[PDB]
């Protein structure tokens, strides 16, 4: 983004307060996702205009756990004024993306008329007023479209009317548009008999090789609103690596509670396994990555790492992950991150001793599986802790020495 | 690919096989030859290839390799220590009598390029460390030269075998430096140095001043490292870079750190670091379709590359920033910013439809944490110039974004030096005009309101004054005067805005002044509120500059025609002819005001026009399509390299059911008078024929088998709009791609 975008993000995140620090850390990430969506509308807001958003996000009614309540949020964001502070946002764009269908057309009619009034009456003396007004509407809609392809979704260009969408038609369209609030809106318009099916369709359509970060909040909403998670697994297994794609994108956005629910349902309740050895290793290393990027959520990331790593269904995967061969071992992008998390000094953690216990157990497991390769394992781990930089790593500090001290502790 | 491998051919003495394999690698790194003379870029590149060949299963263990950096040292003509060198490599295999020696430098006449007598003895000494039973009588030295220098030529030479002492040279480069330092006289010639006597201690030191180092395979095989990077999963690519690959590259660099860092001053860490990384990638160039995009311009140290077998369409781009002084975590921030804007900087996004990238900060000099890795999404290149000009009035950092927008879209092939000042000025002003004059969108105010913009351009009374002046009047809102002037074009005065119909009572007049300084940076002064419109017009009645304000005509019809041109009508000549008829119609009123004074000005105006319009999705200026290679007891193989560039390349975005990007290419020329017109059409049509000889360059950019090419000549002396831009009248514009 821009430098100003990082500043307004930090300002909005500072407003989030909560006693439960796990809840506060999750809500700050929700604000980050909100900013990444609506940065084009708030990029130039000073503190006088930002106060409106401060009071909106301070409202507990705008929240549902660690996630924003789009029904309450879309209401407050379309109000002209809340408690002596005027809404500084362009309200047409807010009503469009939040599907406030009672206000979309009136707000657009205001912008259409004030924009139409700035053209000279004799500007285009070949066009009729019918053609003149349609040209003004198309120019205005094309102008707002620069902020996103979803901002002409509700205004018919021939009539200027509020467009009407079937529940299924609008649901499929908002999934393709990667439009989180529109997907949830049209979901609640669906017949009950179709709710589970449409959510599953969105999940398998978005769990694809080239998914992006924007897809994760949609995948999170769909999974959270699916009752029969066992049936969802069977439909996801109809597509190659569909299970890996869903979990991977959720992990990168720190939807830990959703991933834990899926891991518990599909792995903890023959020889057929639902994902491969590589999927297994990429789950753990990606969790270790976001663990360092989000220290306030390191407890949840560590729990997820241990659930997946120690799952009895993947005991063979676990042994292979600590097999040192060709001067490398798959667990180095997990054990190294855990050592860095345990040693970081920019935070005040209560349970550093539990972190050390997990690290020593992981090392003892690697030593027990392949005793004749343990010397190379230690050599490989020390080398990786010295060459590969990481977030949360103390600069100029030899982390290979930390590995040497842990190996010496285990005799 | 289908080659044998660069090192494999070289070691076997297959000079022809090495040549074809190397020009295939040059097709993969189109900017490689721009830097072959920058420091030790070329020696380190070849050293990296030799030092990782065993680990890549290219050479066998019994094929022992020895090397040394023969640094050029002090220049006898200015006394300054040079940072260039010759790389000298020898391969020896027990049981084989032939010992092949290679001398690698940018020029075949580079100082001390030949193997010296003391270098032969030091090499034999190294060979004997592993083979104690060596018989030198059974050794047959085959000596080679590998050089490439700027057009650009690359030469592979089998040196003639010389008899007796002439078999090896008297001094290497470093020996001459050693003796010039010993005698404290850097201007001494080799003949003068020969005359000087040396005691026993000095000769002993001189003999150990040259010494070879054996390249030893490590404990890690790298055969499948490119397989790890030929992936469409960003987490997989990031994990493989964070672990095996970047650990191997930095650790291998560390293993030879003493040979790289010692006996040289003023070492160019930037170019050597990029050469080292490129040598690692080049050891896979014969087996993978690797695209490497190198930006080693001043103030830039970027390498972006893409790894695939051949046809993959969504593999992950890898964007690296090589720092030499800043820590790699800062270099990662620069690489992340470069990757976010990859559509602006690189041709890599043309070869992959991935929306995810992996970014890397790397600094070989650090012992701890020489690299850091992250992933970032790829953003669209859609900067609204006029909209940001109004926004920068009250907001910080927007001036930097406006400056970056103009500078980053300059053609990379134009160096930013005082010799090319007018070239850069023509490009900035022409691009800024095309963007602003052809942007059809109204101004979006911060408050919930929209206003149309009437655009003007000011024709200064002095036709020699190098200054682009434009005025943007949003209805009911403020007025912005934009200046982009040269360093010697400073003025004292105001632009008369009486022709404008200002109906609002709050309309202000702003001034945004840009200057291209003598260092070819673009300074944008803080915007100045010149007061209310009627207040501004009251004042300056005795301070109005001489000139005329011309209104930019409407250009909405160009966007609609561009939509039809890039899509359904991309092979219809009549559709292209109509597009330039409308561009001619919009430009003719102001042709002498915008002043299309050069081919750069004409090209940049069309670049800004095509950028602002929704179609085409992507437009590239001076896009390199590829290059051509001409071939011209001693065997000298000399190859001349000729580049084929497209003045303008227009591309669609690949859709799911429409993989054809409809590549449109325009060859642009400028004619100042009628006599030049026929000669400019002939040169433009001849350049078209040169482009029709290139097929492999167009294949990766489209899924179809056709490329549309049109010669375009700007007629500066045209009297009517119908002849301003000359389009071919009445086949010959569809280049059929032969994928056979």
């Amino acid at each position: 983004e821009t430098k100003k975008q990082a500043e307004v993000l930090k300002k909005l995140q500072d407003v989030i307060k909560h006693t439960d620090r796990d809840i506060a850390a999750g809500r700050k990430l929700a604000i980050k996702r909100w900013v990444e969506t609506y940065i084009e509308y708030i990029k130039y807001f000073k503190d006088d205009k930002l106060e409106f958003l401060y009071n909106v996000f301070r409202d507990e009614g705008c929240w549902l756990g660690t996630r924003l309540n789009n029904t309450v949020l879309g209401q407050k964001l379309t109000e002209e004024k809340i408690g002596e502070i005027d809404n500084p946002l362009r309200r047409y764009g807010m009503a469009s993306r939040y599907c406030i269908t009672g206000k979309i057309h009136p707000l657009f009619q205001k912008r259409f008329e004030s924009y139409r009034n700035k053209f000279p009456p004799g500007a285009f003396d070949g066009k009729t007023e019918t053609e003149f007004g349609k040209y003004v509407r198309n120019s205005l809609l094309d102008s707002i479209k620069r902020k996103g392809p979803v901002f002409d979704f509700w205004i018919d260009r021939e009539s200027g009317e509020l467009k009407k969408y079937d529940a299924v038609e609008g649901f499929d369209s908002t999934v393709k548009l990667k439009w989180s609030e529109g997907v949830e809106y049209f979901y609640n318009q669906l017949e009950e008999k179709d709710k589970e099916k449409k959510l599953t369709e969105a999940i398998v359509a978005l769990s694809r090789p080239q998914s992006v970060k924007r897809d994760a909040p949609i995948l999170d909403f769909c999974v959270r609103n699916i009752g029969d998670k066992d049936t969802l697994l069977q439909k996801l297994l109809q597509k190659d690596k569909g299970v890996y794609f869903l979990l991977a994108e959720l992990i990168e956005s720190c939807f830990f509670d959703t991933v834990h629910d899926l891991v518990q349902c599909w792995c903890y309740k023959c020889s057929d396994k639902i994902f491969s050895q590589r999927d297994y290793e990429l789950f753990l290393s990606s969790l270790s990555d976001v663990m360092l990027k989000n220290p306030e959520l390191s407890v949840q990331a560590r729990s997820l790492i241990m659930e997946i790593w120690k799952c009895e269904r993947f005991a063979e995967y676990r042994e292979t992950s600590v097999n040192t061969s060709n001067y490398t071992v798959p667990i180095k992008s997990v054990l190294g991150e855990l050592i860095i998390n345990w040693k970081r000094e920019d935070v005040c953690k209560p349970d550093r001793e539990i972190e050390k216990e997990e690290i020593l157990d992981m090392i003892s497991f690697a030593k027990g599986c392949f005793p004749e390769k343990f010397d190379l394992f230690k050599e490989v781990m020390i080398r990786n802790l010295r060459l590969c930089g990481r977030e949360g790593k103390r600069k100029g500090v030899d982390y290979g020495k930390f590995a040497e001290e842990l190996f010496l502790q285990l005799e | 690919s289908n080659g044998d491998g660069l090192i494999r051919s070289l070691v076997d003495g297959d000079l022809e096989g090495f040549r074809q394999g190397f020009e295939s690698f040059l097709d993969q790194c189109p900017s490689f030859l721009y830097h072959v003379s920058a420091g030790r870029f070329l020696p380190v590149f070849f050293f990296s290839m030799f030092s990782t060949a065993h680990d890549a299963n290219i050479l066998n263990a019994n094929e022992r390799v020895y090397f040394r950096f023969d640094n050029h040292g002090v220049n006898p003509r200015n006394g300054e220590n040079r940072n260039t060198a010759n790389l000298k490599v020898a391969v020896y295999r027990d049981g084989q009598q032939v010992v092949r020696c290679y001398s690698i430098s940018d020029r075949p006449n580079s100082d001390g390029l030949r193997f010296s007598t003391r270098e032969r003895n030091a090499l034999v000494q190294e060979i004997r460390r592993q083979n104690p039973n060596l018989r030198e009588e059974d050794l047959n030295f085959e000596q080679y030269k590998v050089c490439m220098h700027g057009a650009t030529v690359f030469e592979v030479i089998r040196e003639k075998d010389r008899q007796g002492r002439d078999k090896f040279a008297k001094y290497s480069a470093s020996e001459v430096h050693f003796l010039r330092q010993l005698f404290r006289n850097h201007r001494l010639t080799i003949k003068e140095i020969e005359g000087r006597q040396l005691n026993q201690n000095q000769l002993r030191q001189l003999g150990r001043s040259v010494n070879f180092t054996r390249v030893e395979p490590g404990q890690q095989r790298i055969d499948n490292f490119m397989e790890m990077l030929a992936s469409n999963q960003r987490q997989d690519v990031r994990d493989s870079l964070r672990g095996d690959i970047l650990e191997y590259v930095t650790d291998t660099y560390n293993n030879y750190r003493a040979q790289i860092e010692n006996n040289i001053e003023g070492r160019s860490q930037k170019f050597e670091s990029h050469g080292f990384l490129l040598g690692f990638l080049a050891n896979f160039s014969h087996r993978y379709t690797i695209g490497v995009d190198l930006d080693l311009s001043p103030r830039n140290s970027h390498v972006a590359f893409l790894v695939r077998h051949q046809v993959e369409r969504e593999n992950i781009p890898i964007v690296i920033n090589l720092a030499t002084r800043a820590p790699p975590y800062i270099a990662l921030n620069r690489a992340r910013s470069h990757a976010e804007r990859l559509h602006v900087f690189s041709f890599i996004p043309i070869h992959t439809e991935s929306r995810n990238t992996v970014c890397v900060g790397l600094n070989f000099n650090l012992n701890l944490d020489p690299f850091s890795v992250d992933t970032v999404g790829l953003q669209q290149d859609r900067f609204p110039l006029v909209q940001r000009l109004f926004e920068c009035l009250e907001n910080e950092g927007i001036r930097e974004n406006i400056r970056d927008f103009l500078l980053h879209h300059l053609p990379a092939e134009i160096p930013r030096n005082a010799e090319n000042y007018d070239r850069i000025f023509d490009c900035i002003t022409g691009f800024a005009f095309g963007n602003s004059a052809f942007d059809r969108h109204p101004l979006e105010l911060e408050e919930e309101d929209e206003a149309p913009i009437t655009k003007y351009i000011f024709r200064h009374g002095d036709e020699g004054l190098r200054c682009l002046t434009m005025v943007f009047h949003a209805e009911g809102s403020d007025i912005v005067i934009l200046h982009i002037r040269a360093h010697d074009a400073q003025q004292q005065g105001a632009i008369n805005l009486q022709t404008l119909n200002v109906n609002g009572n709050d309309v202000h007049v702003w001034e945004v002044s840009c200057t291209l300084n003598n260092q070819l940076e673009l300074d944008i002064d803080l915007p100045n509120d010149l007061g209310l419109y009627h207040d501004y017009q009251n004042n300056n009645a005795n301070n109005f500059l001489a000139g005329d304000l011309v209104q930019v005509p409407n250009t909405e019809n160009v966007h609609n025609t561009l939509n039809q041109v890039v899509n359904d009508g991309w092979k219809n000549i009549a559709q292209h002819r109509g597009l330039f008829q409308e561009i001619s119609g919009a430009l003719m009123p102001l042709v002498d005001t915008i002043n299309v004074n050069s081919e750069d000005k004409f090209r940049s105006i069309l670049h800004g026009t095509f950028y602002a319009s929704d179609n085409p999705y992507k437009v590239l200026a001076m896009y390199k399509v590829g290059q051509t290679y001409s071939l011209k007891g001693e065997r000298v193989i000399l190859t001349r390299i000729t580049e084929q560039r497209l003045d303008l390349l227009l591309l669609r975005q690949p859709r799911e059911n429409d993989l054809d990007t409809h590549p449109i290419g325009y060859v642009l020329r400028l004619a100042n008078n009628a006599e030049e017109v026929g000669q400019q059409q002939n040169d433009a049509r001849q350049e078209i024929g040169r482009l029709k000889k290139q097929h492999r360059g167009f294949i990766p950019i489209t899924s179809g088998n056709e490329v549309v090419l049109f010669p375009i000549v700007f007629n500066r002396d045209a009297h009517e709009a119908g002849n301003l831009i000359l389009f071919p009248e009445g086949e010959e514009h569809v280049h059929r791609l032969d994928r056979h």
